[PDB]
DNA sequence: CCCCCCCCCCACCCCCCCCCCCCCCCCCCCCCC
DNA sequence: GGGGGGGGGGGGGGGGGGGGGTTTGGGGGGGGGG
């Protein structure tokens, strides 16, 4: 992300993202004073295609026909839509925490 | 923010005076130490905790010191006007006046005497120029007033809706039926924390729905010391209360007509915990109170409950007039006309067989035929005379019904598996009225009784079966409002040819039209609407608790096979074969042989032997052939 | 002069407390169990005099895995532990703390001792826990009340329902925005102790410090809902559940459905008000907070494989308490033998339908050998809906049929069941899964269920003048879906009214048989017996299915003839199908198809 | 066997928090002994 | 040459202000009657 500090035009750029949308807590400009009032530059902050999409325990696999147990996966970039709903899919990735943003 | 102040008729000092020399001085004297000292004994050696004051008590010491010339001030007046304010009072009376234990306790082994204990030490270690607690969190017993009897206002016993504002804070007495009861959870007296910066630990004490933790340690050590220690929660040192609500509701009887029941919170605390249960009718005697919600919510804290509602020598006196099995036969809703065969055999399904291993012991017998002739009466007494009966009908019992299911409690969000009727009766008996007309899923569940003695759940994830032992009885009224009574049943009932084969005994009984026989049931009736007694002569009917000792007396007279009755069984069985050589579904059959194995097994246990009796095995045919040559017409 | 090691509240020397139970985790011998409990005169060297706990840690260290499993009795027997069992029961946390590092130091001492080749490394990096049980009563879940709140307690229960497994932060990974300098915290009493400066005194920046989530360290904890069970409730009213927490690989030790015991702490906890607050409500959550769970070899298979008589053998085991009916009991044997499976569709079952009348034990050998299955169901037909019988309607669940993938499929009152449900369970016996397609569900439910039907004549009586199809009025090709169809009969005779009711009444007389033993023979033949096919079968095969084919007959008796072979080609550990297989296979065939 | 019914499922005060200001403490520098 | 006192910076505490905290219709599945 970048984003420009409201009362000087100063811009901050390259900020890294936690799962919460994050912002500066402090203004570059040893002349200003701001600590967190931003405005995003769309243009010049980075995006990525994201998508997030749900899966659940095979058919064959469930012990014994019972409820499936399920898992929340997270697609980006070129992986995006490749997949489909009722498609039996083999996913390689990091096993993550997410919290409660 | 400042307050206004008034004068008022009372003296908490001088009540205080008053609670501590009654407390020391009365016993119920109108019976020849102290009653109150003495139970304090028996709440030192850690014997009780459930302290029961009598508001007669009071009355009688009221009345002692007044006929000796000195006013007591009226002590129930205060405690049946502001009575939760004198559960303190009374409390630290006990607190100051009970005396010490008598029988050893392992003393050290309560965690609140160790860290009391070190408290102590470690005030020393200070108090040598280098409240210990809050009396609630040493105090183990729970302190209850009990209401005045009749001889005030704590004695009558109030409708819910007439529990009205002006009673908060009185020691009230409701009286309703119970719609609703909690799980038992654990309730804060004194939060104990500890400090971890320096080990002192603190207390807080929790008088509210809700409270907020501490943080900072409070202690002179830490606080002295400038150390800004924190404070972690210990379960281990917190006194805990037991803690239920129950919902009350008034009776279905007192609700003004076009009114809505209207219902109340009780709260119960301590050792009178689950004292109640649902459909429960009952007194409870509690203080009305108000809670935050200006309008205040409102609740009664329980204090005293009334609820509505040897052997093996005693039997004996039944034994000994002989003939037993012949008049408690006799005894079976003696109101009922005749028909003794049928009772006969309905005496044997709640003495049963045997089960072994697996051998299958439940005794199980249908009614069939035309509506009427008392039937419904019959199985509702049978429900009556039997231990571990329930009766249902074939569409009745709507609710949780006679066959199971996973449920929500839908009036709030859990989720539970929950029994039928199947299952009450498991152990036991239970009777289906209207048979004929049960579902595919109650024949069945009655299927799966027979067939393994259970009832079968598959739904949300949950595969089990629940455990269903029980006899059967059962009334197969026909179709059509009547019976064809020369045709095969068949052609006169629903129920399919294969359930009714499980049944150790079918009785088809037709409500004919016979002047003769007429009579005779009519002057049966007429004689008991006439005579309000004696349905018959000679027939000695037995009460039912009493027949209930010789019920589960018989019951456990489990016995053992005979060569003879294991010949004699063999031969009966093809005798009745030679009768199965075909012109109905009667016909001779293992399950057949077995009913009669388990029916005189049961004439065993009647007749109190091991060796099983081919007498009982004769007897037990009798009641077959019976049922056959019932079935036949 | 020195400080000491006090479990809180309780004056317990926490050394001494160790060194109690080193004491008993070496040198106690099962021996002295068998002292203090019943069954003493069962005494026997060869398995008592062992250094019990010893044997445990070896054989625990051989496997390399963490749990050691403790029955709480065994404390009492040794001298120097009998109030470590009380120390237990009355302080848990701090006494299985204690035992789970003495279990670790045991490791160590045991590798140094004998100064090992293992790896100390391992035995340093393993978390070892004990998991005590057997604690004591197992009183109910309705009286659990404020004295238990810390202490060690066992319940019995049903499992209602689990959640997912939820991760537990153990150590928080915290690292400075200023100097990417890292540092690690473990989680205190659920509470992260965040470094407030930056721990480098280079940097030593304050509020610098920023948790890094997924380079954190997490346990694994999972919530189950634990009922009372209906059985031991006071009727009138509902069974209560309570909460259980259960974590790392005691996740996922049962099921919905399962009863069990659970030991553990008994525990409670405050909850909020408002997550934005820290406001309280008076009154915890209760929770048990477990350490154990549990549920409600070849030689001996080897020893009766070399029978003789073992046909007959395991045939009479199924159901001794039903009339001997034994060309039903060893097609029934056959069923659950199965025959085997190849992938390129076909399968190894064998399905089987008991016709004859209303009048007879059919239904109690159905119930006999429902429990001798490993996974089967029960049901009946009379009224049975293709999908309830089968898969039901948001999500959609499984029914009966398939609940018993993989098992035998008993369903009584079969020849009362409506052709829609037949047509459902065509696909069964044709390709054993169910091809759905209904609003938003699509899907092949593979269900693999060896049906076991029973069934009847229309009306009250079979018509000996009259074939089996025009008694049972099901269609033939129905039944030939089945492998065996069967007649047992009410009919008068009194030799054999005689046998059957002295076989019936000789069970109140007396005081391979056992269905233990006989489900263990057939779970350890399909684990182990899968037979290929010689020619001596093959010739048979084809000669028998053409003989019959013009007696007048299809190929699927031709298969049911191959699976029956393959099945009886697991009796005697066989393992290889040839022309006596096939014989029998075809001659029971031969009982059946003469309808 | 076919069609209709009916059942299910779904759409003003008090606490936490943050910002601002003032005082106190601790270090550095200079002078005095 | 070391220790005290004066002066300036930096941190912590305390106070003050502010914001947040069930009916109706429709489709599809499932079961019952003509
Ligand atoms: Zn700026
Ligand atoms: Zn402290
Ligand atoms: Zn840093």
């Amino acid at each position: 992300a970048s984003f420009t500090c409201d009362m000087c035009r100063a811009i901050v750029d390259n900020v890294e993202q936690s799962f919460k949308y994050t912002e500066p807590t402090f203004c570059p400009n040893p002349s200003c004073e701001n600590r967190a009032f931003w405005t995003l530059n769309v243009t010049r902050s980075r995006f990525l295609d994201w998508q997030k999409v749900r899966i659940q325990e095979n058919a064959n696999e469930i012990p014994t026909g019972s409820m499936p147990r399920t898992l929340d996966v997270i697609l980006r970039g070129d992986s995006v839509e490749r997949a489909k709903p009722g498609d039996r899919c083999k996913f390689t990735g990091v096993e993550i925490v997410v919290p409660d943003v | 923010a400042a307050l206004p102040s008034i004068q008022l008729p009372v003296d908490y000092n001088n009540l205080f005076n008053e609670i501590t020399d009654f407390l020391v001085t009365f016993k119920q004297d109108t019976l020849s130490g102290p009653k109150y000292m003495a139970m304090l004994q028996k709440v030192a050696n850690r014997e009780l905790n459930s302290v029961i004051i009598d508001l007669d008590d009071i009355l009688q010491y009221q009345n002692e010191k007044f006929l000796q010339g000195t006013q007591a001030d009226d002590l129930v007046s205060a405690i049946q006007q502001n009575a939760n304010h004198f559960t303190e009072l009374f409390c630290r009376a006990i607190d100051n006046n009970m005396p010490l234990p008598t029988k050893e306790i392992d003393y050290k082994d309560d965690v609140l005497d160790v860290i009391l204990n070190q408290r102590r030490l470690r005030n020393e270690r200070m108090l040598s120029d280098r409240e210990l607690f809050p009396p609630n969190l040493t105090r183990r017993y729970f302190l209850y007033f009990k209401p005045l009897s009749q001889n005030a206002i704590s004695s009558k016993p109030l409708s819910v809706r007439q529990i009205k504002g002006d009673f908060l804070g009185q020691l009230i007495t409701v009286r309703g039926i119970i719609t609703r009861v909690s799980d038992v959870k654990p309730a804060v007296e004194v939060i104990a924390y500890t400090c971890d910066q320096c080990g002192y630990e603190v207390f807080q004490e929790v008088n509210s729905r809700t409270f907020t933790p501490l943080s900072e340690c409070t202690s002179e050590e830490c606080s002295q010391n400038q150390t800004k220690g924190q404070l972690f929660m210990s379960t281990r040192a917190s006194k805990f209360s037991a803690f239920q609500e129950c919902k009350i509701q008034e009776l279905s009887q007192q609700v003004p007509v076009g009114h809505i029941p209207r219902s109340l919170n009780i709260h119960v605390n301590g050792t009178l915990v689950r004292s109640l249960s649902p459909g429960d009718i009952v007194d409870v005697t509690g203080i009305f109170l108000p809670a935050p919600y200006l309008l205040t919510e409102t609740y009664l804290e329980a204090q005293f409950v009334r609820q509505h509602k040897d052997v093996e020598e005693r039997v004996m006196e039944l034994i000994t007039s002989g003939d037993v099995y012949n008049r408690l036969a006799k005894s079976i809703a003696p109101e009922i006309y005749g028909n003794l065969d049928v009772k006969k055999a309905l005496l044997l399904l709640l003495v049963g067989g045997v089960d072994k291993r697996k051998i299958r012991g439940d005794i199980n017998v249908c009614l069939m035929g035309d509506p009427g002739v008392a039937k419904s009466q019959l199985l509702k007494a049978i429900c009556k005379i039997s231990p571990r009966g329930v009766y249902t009908t074939g569409k009745g019992s709507s609710g949780v019904g006679l066959t199971a299911a996973v449920m929500k409690d839908p009036v709030t969000d859990e989720m539970i598996l929950e029994g039928g009727a199947l299952v009450l009766a498991d152990n036991g008996i239970c009777c289906i009225d209207e048979f004929d007309k049960m579902d595919e899923s109650d024949r069945t569940a009655i299927h799966e009784v027979m067939e393994q003695q259970t009832i079968s759940i598959s739904k949300a994830g949950i595969n089990t079966t629940l455990n269903a032992r029980t006899s059967i009885l059962a009334a197969a009224n026909p179709l059509y409002g009547r019976y064809n009574p020369r045709l095969s049943p068949l052609d006169n009932i629903n129920l399919p040819a294969a359930l009714l084969s499980r049944f150790d005994i079918l009785f088809l009984m037709l409500d004919i039209p016979s002047r003769d026989d007429d009579e005779k049931l009519a002057e049966h009736v007429t004689y008991v609407h006439m005579h309000n007694k004696q349905p018959d002569l000679d027939f000695t009917p037995v009460e039912p608790s009493k027949m209930r000792e010789y019920i589960a007396y018989a019951k456990t007279k489990r016995p053992v096979m005979s060569e003879a009755v294991n010949d004699y069984v063999v031969q009966a069985y093809i005798r009745l074969r030679q009768d199965s050589k075909r012109f109905s579904f009667g016909q001779a059959t293992p399950r057949t042989l077995l009913g009669i194995i388990r029916l005189s097994q049961a004439l065993a246990k009647l007749r109190l032997a091991d060796m099983v009796d081919i007498d009982d095995v004769e007897e037990a045919l009798r009641l077959v052939r019976v049922s056959k040559e019932s079935l036949y017409q | 002069s020195e400080p000491l090691r006090i479990i809180w509240g309780t004056n317990v020397s926490i050394q001494e407390c160790t060194t109690n139970f080193r004491n008993f985790l070496m040198s106690f011998k099962y021996k002295f169990r068998k002292i203090l409990d019943e069954r003493e005169e069962f005494i026997n060297n060869t398995t008592d005099e062992e250094l019990y706990y010893i044997k445990q840690l070896n054989e625990m260290r051989e496997l390399g895995t963490s749990n050691l499993n403790l029955d709480a009795r065994n404390l009492l027997a040794y001298k120097q532990t009998e109030d470590l069992y009380h120390q237990l029961l009355n302080y848990p946390q701090e006494v299985i703390s204690i035992m789970d590092q003495t279990i670790k130091d045991c490791m160590v001492s045991l590798i140094v001792d004998n100064n090992l080749d293992y790896d100390l490394d391992e035995i340093e990096t393993k978390f070892y826990k004990v998991r005590p049980y057997n604690v004591g009563s197992c009183k109910g879940m309705r009286e659990l009340n404020p004295n238990d709140i810390d202490k060690l307690i066992n319940l019995k229960g049903l499992v209602l329902r689990s959640t997912p497994v939820i991760p537990d932060m153990k150590v928080a990974f915290f690292k400075c925005n200023v100097c990417d300098h890292t540092m690690a915290v473990e989680i205190d009493r659920g509470v992260i102790q965040e470094p407030a400066r930056c721990e480098r005194i280079d940097c030593n920046e304050p509020n610098s410090m920023s948790l890094i989530h997924n380079r954190c360290s997490f346990a694994d904890k999972q919530v189950i809902k634990l009922q009372e069970t209906p059985d031991f409730v006071p009727d009138g009213q509902t069974p209560h559940s309570i909460s259980l927490c259960v974590y790392d690989e005691l996740v996922d030790s049962c099921r919905a459905g399962d009863r069990i015991e659970v030991t553990g702490t008994f525990r409670s906890i405050p909850i909020r008000a408002n997550s934005r607050q820290r406001v309280l409500k008076s009154l915890y959550k209760t929770y048990v907070d477990v350490v154990h769970v549990k549920k409600v070899d070849l030689a001996k298979i080897r020893e009766v494989a070399a029978r003789e008589d073992l046909y007959s053998l395991l045939a009479r085991s199924i159901a001794p308490s039903i009339y001997e009916l034994e060309d039903v009991k060893k097609g029934i044997l056959l069923q659950l033998f199965g025959g085997t499976n190849k992938t390129f569709r076909y399968r190894g079952d064998i399905n089987i339908l008991l016709c004859g009348d209303p009048s007879t034990s059919k239904s109690q050998i159905l119930q006999y050998v429902h429990k001798i299955t490993p996974r089967g169901v029960y049901t009946s037909g009379k009224g049975s809906s293709a999908v309830g019988l089968t898969a039901y309607i948001l999500v959609l669940e499984s029914g009966a049929l398939v609940l018993s993938d993989g098992g035998v499929c008993c369903i009584d009152e079969f020849d009362k069941m409506s052709d829609s449900t037949r047509s459902v369970l065509h696909e069964v016996m044709e390709q054993q899964t169910i091809s759905i397609a209904k609003a938003g569900i699509i899907t092949t439910l593979n269900a693999r269920s060896s049906i076991l039907a029973s069934a009847n004549p229309i009306g009250s009586r079979y018509n000996p003048n009259l074939p089996v199809t025009e008694n049972i009025d099901l269609p033939p090709p129905l039944l030939s879906r089945f492998d065996l169809v069967y007649l047992v009969l009410d009919k008068v005779d009194e030799k054999n009214d005689r046998e059957l009711a002295k076989h019936l009444t000789n069970l109140y007389l007396e005081d391979v048989l056992p269905v233990e033993f006989l489900t263990m023979y057939i779970s350890y033949a399909k684990e182990h017996i899968h037979p290929i096919i010689t020619e001596a079968a093959k010739t048979e095969l084809v000669r028998a299915y053409v003989g019959m084919r013009k007696m007048t007959a299809t190929t699927r008796q031709l298969e049911s003839m191959i699976r029956l072979a393959e099945a009886h080609a697991k009796m005697k550990l066989k393992n290889v199908v040839e022309l006596e297989d096939v014989q029998e296979a075809v001659r029971l065939i031969r009982s059946a198809i003469k309808d």
